[PDB]
RNA sequence: CGCAAGGUUAAAACUCAAAUGAAUUGACGGGGGCCCGCACAAGCGGUGGAGCAUGUGGUUUAAUUCGAAGCAACGCGAAGAACCUUACCUGGCCUUGACAUGCUGAGAACUUUCCAGAGAUGGAUUGGUGCCUUCGGGAACUCAGACACAGGUGCUGCAUGGCUGUCGUCAGCUCGUGUCGUGAGAUGUUGGGUUAAGUCCCGUAACGAGCGCAACCCUUGUCCUUAGUUACCAGCACCUCGGGUGGGCACUCUAAGGAGACUGCCGGUGACAAACCGGAGGAAGGUGGGGAUGACGUCAAGUCAUCAUGGCCCUUACGGCCAGGGCUACACACGUGCUACAAUGGUCGGUACAAAGGGUUGCCAAGCCGCGAGGUGGAGCUAAUCCCAUAAAACCGAUCGUAGUCCGGAUCGCAGUCUGCAACUCGACUGCGUGAAGUCGGAAUCGCUAGUAAUCGUGAAUCAGAAUGUCACGGUGAAUACGUU
RNA sequence: GCGGGGUGGAGCAGCCUGGUAGCUCGUCGGGCUCAUAACCCGAAGGUCGUCGGUUCAAAUCCGGCCCCCGCAACCA
RNA sequence: AAAAUG
């Protein structure tokens, strides 16, 4: 069968909006479509940059983005001229000034989008899946990380048939709604084809 | 849903945005009764002679990502699926799913 | 079905008369959800039998209902082999709605002016059997008697 | 040997790579035992008969553009085909091209209100050469030329990612360690109960764990506090008798935070366990009602045409531009609906009560003008305030009297209204008139267990206009369940 | 010359008792089935070989014509 | 009760 998405039923209950700005019919539009555009720029541009989260805060007239990175100094290098030609390149996205803040996060191993992204780029350079998915899964759960669960599909090594294989380890619990499932998706362009990698991780329950 | 697609009905929407007050200076001459035949035939005349492809009727809203014509949501710009895969992932403000 | 948990929700909302056979009455005729269509209906009938007969349209309603109320029935079984019918006694409670039921049907299709001295019609002919619906009564009796080699 | 039927002794050529025994897991049986589900049964209402709408098959066409095909295709992709959309046909016109990068050269785009042509396109075309300069030049714009190219709704869903249907919202699906078997494997997960549930109890070579069930989420039903504007009006007053005003925090209402229902208490049963059958209180009692949530996997299921993507394919065209036509054709067949065949009704007059929602390239009121569809006009509203906008079925009074009819409305003739450059192919509504089939429908077949079926109306999306379709909201309001062959 | 008989595409009722055209197989269409076969249900298809006559009226009865049989009788 | 085939 088919799952819902994990991180849109938990939207509002436990996950928050990236993009959280209030507008109306005059330009919600325009604000939306502007910060898909930022949002595909960024991740385009810095991709060698580890990025995981952009987030969009847009008060009267103006926007004010954080961005979740593991390895700061590649955008803030030497004070950061990166940051000021960043800026200059996103003044046309929107016209409004920008304000860019970088966010730097712990345990880069404990995040869906990178270790999605390392797979992935392992899977590029002709590296076996099961050795990448199995140390990927050991050093996610050498640290905390009560569940994790990878999945990847497609036309894995050379074979032309593809076919789906996964490792799970703790509990991975997606019915509940008292979780925070970080998930995640990417996509390996090899010499056959696309290969697709899907991660969950479970951090714990959230009481209270 | 092809790059031409695109690029000419772009042509569409700027024509139609170009000109966008003689169309409606004639239709309000044609529109206010008292305007005597002589005045409505010189408007009717310039409608005719101006190009086609500058009229409302002749634009057709696509999505602003793929330029997908059938399911599109004038709220957003989106076409009918990349609406739910940003709603999936968050980029969309205020919207969840709903059951009531 | 297979639990035997359905409940048994109890109506009874006759409004000035007060009686609890025409409340069920009333369900049986009422078509479409029109509750007040059916109460005109019944209203008038029974009034045209006030004004007929000198007894009170009450029990006159009474009697045509006891004298329409059947006691077995036929009913088919598949024995696997033959196509048998068996007569089986109705239960208590069937009674009542399989006589509603059968004089609602009837009346439905005179061909005269309304339902109202359709209604009207019935009753007098039920009250001592002179109805159509007595007689498919009797005919479905005879039924269950030819029947009567199975019986178990 | 035998009377005969035939018995007994007993080869070869040729031909195949197997034939076979016992056991294991699954599947299946016109084998068996329990259990469940509108599966039957008990009932209500339909489809298949008529006309019309809509999709498909077939045929025709220059084209009727592609895709979807038992349930799990057929009011489906399409939440809007007159032009566009658009992918097809006819005809006309382009080859670095409608678009992006690299090279060189000339210059503002703009506005020039003109001509040839169905049009792309071409030619004259007042006016300003522009901004900042190391003042040399540069940016960006318009055009020209050359290649590297750009391009494709072209093929392959049996090369793929992502997304989706289905079994099925059924209760199942597995693993670690231990043990049994030479092994494939098996135990756990079997038994007796109970539950909607692999839910729970006790037993038990098993002891634990995971994905599932349940719970956490949304909505509705009871109550408390917070708060009273554009919302409300119990009490006082004013009153032009309209919450119209002063005013009030009473109530309703709006929306945030919270209590409540957890087998909690009583009686009976039960292995004095789980749990079962009634009762009190309680607004609600036994997961209260509804929704979201779809395990391991199956169908080489669907999609290359949303998108992405490995190949293969065209380069004066399988890439582009424009005008007309088609997708709305028609000897037939099929699916899904609407209107009916009338007296539980058709008209006429006055009269009563809802919920939900949309609106500043918008709603669009009053008066007035038209039988009408509609027209001038402009208030108010960035919306609990103004508009869309008057709900209908229901009730009463008059009439029709069962007649193809004061039923039914297709078809058709004449003249209109609205938007749109343009209603012939090919829109929706309006006025007058004609007025058809249709008497409840064979074999067969469908939905539904309570605010349910049936019936009556209202709103939104797509959208210049175009809903009998989709999604959503209320009014009135049933019958039936002995039971599991 | 004897006797019987002519009725939808094929074969038989309706004939006796004049007034009341049906049935089985075929064709077409639709059902049931995962699909076919078999089955089930509709529609079309004969104004009754021909003519006259009787009769108020003839598929039902009286002659002629044409044909078919059971016949005898034909054997290039 | 009927039930041939792929
Ligand atoms: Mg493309
Ligand atoms: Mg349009
Ligand atoms: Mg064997
Ligand atoms: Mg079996
Ligand atoms: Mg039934
Ligand atoms: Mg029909
Ligand atoms: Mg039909
Ligand atoms: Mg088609
Ligand atoms: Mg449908
Ligand atoms: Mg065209
Ligand atoms: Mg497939
Ligand atoms: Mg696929
Ligand atoms: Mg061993
Ligand atoms: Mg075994
Ligand atoms: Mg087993
Ligand atoms: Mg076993
Ligand atoms: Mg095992
Ligand atoms: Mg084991
Ligand atoms: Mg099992
Ligand atoms: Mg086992
Ligand atoms: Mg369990
Ligand atoms: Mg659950
Ligand atoms: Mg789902
Ligand atoms: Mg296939
Ligand atoms: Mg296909
Ligand atoms: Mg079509
Ligand atoms: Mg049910
Ligand atoms: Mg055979
Ligand atoms: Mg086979």
């Amino acid at each position: 069968g088919q799952k819902v998405h994990p991180n849109g039923i938990r939207l509002g209950i436990v996950k928050e909006h990236t993009s959280v700005w209030y507008a109306d019919r005059k330009n919600y539009a325009d604000y939306l479509f502007a910060d898909l555009k930022v949002r595909e720029y960024l991740q385009d541009k810095l991709k060698s940059a580890s990025v995981s989260r952009i987030d969009i805060h847009r008060p009267a007239q103006t926007a004010r983005i954080t961005i979740h990175t593991a390895r700061p100094g590649i955008v803030i290098g030497k004070k950061g001229e990166d940051v000021e030609k960043l800026r200059q390149d996103l003044t046309k996205q929107m016209g409004v000034p920008v304000h860019i803040n970088i966010e730097e996060i712990r345990k880069p191993e404990l995040d869906a989008m990178l270790v999605a992204q390392s797979v992935a780029q392992q899977l590029e350079r002709r590296v076996m899946f099961r050795r990448a998915m199995k140390r990927a899964v050991q050093n996610a759960m050498r640290i905390g990380a009560k569940g994790i669960k990878i999945q990847v599909s497609g036309r894995l090594g050379g074979a032309e048939i593809a076919r789906t294989e996964w490792y799970r380890e703790g509990r991975v619990p997606l019915h509940t709604l008292r979780a925070d499932i970080d998930y995640a998706t990417y996509e390996a362009h090899t010499t056959y084809g696309v290969i697709g990698v899907k991660v969950w991780i479970f951090k714990g329950e959230v009481i209270g | 849903a092809k790059e031409s697609m695109k690029n000419r009905e772009l042509k569409r929407q700027l024509t139609v945005a170009k000109y966008a007050k003689k169309r409606a200076e004639l239709k309000a001459i044609i529109a206010n009764p008292n305007s005597s035949a002589e005045e409505r035939w010189n408007a009717q005349v310039a409608l005719q002679k101006q190009p086609r492809d500058a009229s409302a009727s002749r634009l057709r809203n696509r999505c602003r990502l793929t330029g997908r014509p059938h399911g599109f949501y004038r709220k957003f710009g989106l076409s009918r699926n990349k609406l739910r895969e940003a709603a999936m992932r968050g980029d969309v403000p205020g919207l969840v799913k709903a059951s009531w | 079905p297979r639990r035997r948990v359905a409940a048994k929700r109890e109506v009874l909302a006759d409004p000035k008369y007060g009686s609890q056979i025409l409340a069920k009455f009333m369900n049986h005729v009422m078509e479409s959800g029109k509750k007040a269509v059916a109460e005109r209906i019944v209203y008038g009938a029974l009034d045209k039998v006030k004004e007929r007969g000198k007894a009170d349209p009450l029990e006159t309603f009474e009697k045509a209902l006891d004298a329409i109320a059947p006691l077995v029935e036929v009913k088919s079984r598949r024995v696997g082999g033959a196509t048998y019918q068996v007569p089986v006694e109705v239960r208590p409670s069937r009674r009542n709605a399989l006589a509603m039921r059968w004089l609602v049907d009837f009346a439905r299709k005179r061909g005269e002016k309304s339902m109202a001295l359709r209604l009207a019609g019935e009753l007098l002919d039920a009250a001592e059997g002179k109805g159509a619906a007595v007689k498919k009564r009797e005919d479905v009796h005879r039924m269950a008697e030819a029947n009567k080699a199975f019986s178990h």
